[PDB]
């Protein structure tokens, strides 16, 4: 069945399950030919795949060579998407292959079952909460990653960085969301809120910054006041 | 022409025969039906009175023996029969006409009805999708259950129709993934025609006794089973032009059949507007279209 708030918690158990997000598959800027028309160019995009409990991030960097000659590409974009979250799970241990997946986007459904027949037991569903998995290309160590790619290329991230050192899979998920909605709401003032003081560093092997305790309660805050000034301003309340 | 007669009429019963109906009231003098236009396949079915849950009834062959129609009390039931005996039978048929206690098979000679509806269809078909060998004719019912709803609980009493699921790997050729799902040309051509079914003959079939399933019986299975053997063509853009042009007619008797009033339970809107506006094939039910417009618009 679908995802929802009534089993929100069982996201964090101990049956491997994967999110899928495709909305960053197929990418294109829009620009005005010499003719006067409008022409697409598509740039590298990427399958964001994320196990919630543990942070792994499996990021398929999708080159833009997949499109060359191909016709119906948003079409396409979900099938891709669909043949390379099936060869990751078979490429996986039968103990590490995921029990669920959940497709963000309902049309990712009947190409990623149809991908899935070998595993009958691995459950397909949606999901009603909205993520802001859209906005992961407004993370900076990401976006620098699938831009500069001249082939295709599977890149591995923890998402979560250190934090489950220090607090639980539901809290970082939360955290997770927080970040990426207010990334997707005011993606620059987000930014800034992040980046405001130079002595708060981001490992190199890190994709945030290495907040304190304290630093993150007031960073969170920051982003809850972000996203709800823009509410007002975009409803006038 | 043959007979089927019944024993008697104990309980009021709508009884069919063919695309025909008619009533017979409680104990009722009624001692079957006469003058039945041989053919290759006939079905015989029954909705009591007092009780319009199960619609029940049996298909058979007149060329495979003499049938006729006795109720049984402890089932409650009117059972179909095969009497061995050919002189005792000749004698109550040329006896109950003469006392002329049996209705009249109505057909009329413009009327090329039943057998555009049942063309494909064959007995020796009939009795490996309903298993019962010790009968030669195969009794159906509203409730019956088919092998692949089954699969999703008495096997015996089971529509043993050609399972038809888009999303199978019998369905999908590993690699052809989005071409296989998006055009189902393979399975249509390879694994049902070649493969299962051998011959667009038998395909038709049952496609057509599927229909007639859910129609006189509203037999839930069936119905799913017909709309899945139309779209199964539809939804393919490699067809045998033998076979489209033929499936336009096929459909354009089962709706121009199907009663008015019964619209919201035996049509699948989806199916039908995929199949007339957008599929590979819809340019190519011309007629079908031309009639479900005109006699059913607020499906589509
Ligand atoms: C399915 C999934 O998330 N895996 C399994 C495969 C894999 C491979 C390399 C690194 C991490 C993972 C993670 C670790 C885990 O969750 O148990």
């Amino acid at each position: 069945g679908a995802m929802n708030s009534s089993n929100y918690a069982e996201l964090f158990n101990n049956d491997i399950k994967l999110f899928v997000d495709d909305t960053n598959v197929y990418r294109v800027t829009v620009h005005k030919t010499f003719e006067g028309n409008v022409a697409t160019k598509a740039i590298n995009g990427c399958i964001f795949t994320l196990n919630p409990k543990t942070g792994h991030l499996f990021l398929k960097i999708i080159h833009t060579s997949v499109w060359a000659g191909q016709k119906r590409l948003s079409q396409l974009a979900k099938w891709k998407t669909a043949e390379e979250v099936s060869a990751l799970v078979r490429s996986l241990p039968k103990e590490e292959q995921p029990k669920q997946i959940i497709v963000t986007r309902k049309a990712m459904l009947d190409p990623l079952e149809v991908h899935m027949l070998d595993f009958p037991n691995i459950a397909i569903r949606p999901t009603e909460l909205r993520l802001p998995f859209s906005a992961a290309m407004s993370i900076d160590k990401l976006s620098d990653v699938v831009m500069k790619a001249t082939e295709p290329q599977m890149v591995l991230f923890n998402i979560y960085d250190d934090w489950l050192d220090r607090i639980s899979s539901y809290t970082a998920f939360s955290r997770l969301t927080l970040l990426l909605r207010a990334l997707k709401t005011n993606e620059e003032s987000a930014k800034m809120i992040l980046l405001s003081d130079p002595t708060i560093t981001i490992k190199s092997y890190h994709l945030w910054p290495s907040f304190t305790d304290e630093q993150w309660i007031t960073i969170e805050s920051q982003m809850r006041d972000l996203i709800l000034t823009e509410y007002g301003r975009k409803y006038n309340v | 022409m043959n007979t089927v007669p019944f024993t008697s009429a104990p309980i009021e019963v709508t009884i069919g025969i063919d695309q025909y109906s008619f009533n017979v009231k409680e104990n009722q003098p009624f001692h079957g039906i006469k003058d039945i236009p041989i053919g290759h396949v006939h079905v015989i079915h029954f909705q009591h009175a007092d009780n319009s849950s199960m619609r029940y009834g049996y298909w058979f062959d007149c060329r495979m023996g003499n049938f006729y129609i006795q109720y049984d009390p402890k089932d409650g039931l009117y059972k179909m029969m095969e009497e061995r005996d050919g002189a005792k039978f000749e004698n109550i048929v040329h006896n109950f006409k003469e006392r002329q206690m049996m209705v009249s098979y109505p057909k009329i000679d413009e009327d090329d009805t039943w057998y555009n509806l049942t063309e494909f269809v064959q007995m020796d078909k009939i009795r490996k999708i309903v298993r019962k060998d010790e009968n030669q004719f195969s009794y159906v019912d509203s409730s019956m259950t088919t092998v692949q709803e089954n699969e999703l609980s008495d096997p015996a009493h089971s529509l043993n129709y050609t399972v038809i699921n888009f999303k199978s790997r019998e369905a999908i050729r590993p690699g052809h993934e989005m071409e296989d799902f998006l055009d189902k040309s393979y399975y249509l051509n390879t694994v049902m025609l070649q493969g299962i079914f051998k011959n667009s003959s038998n395909y038709f079939g049952e496609l057509q006794f599927a229909f007639l399933n859910a129609m006189f019986f509203g037999n839930y299975g069936s119905s799913l089973q017909w709309h899945a053997m139309i779209e199964l063509i539809c939804s393919s853009a490699t067809v045998p032009k033998h076979m489209l042009d033929k499936l336009d007619e096929i459909l354009y008797y089962q709706i121009k059949t199907l009663p008015e009033q019964y619209s919201d339970i035996l049509l699948n809107e989806r199916v039908w507007n995929i199949c007339l506006y957008s599929s590979f094939q819809k340019n190519s039910l011309h007629n079908t279209e031309k009639i479900m417009e005109n006699k059913y618009p607020e499906l589509l």
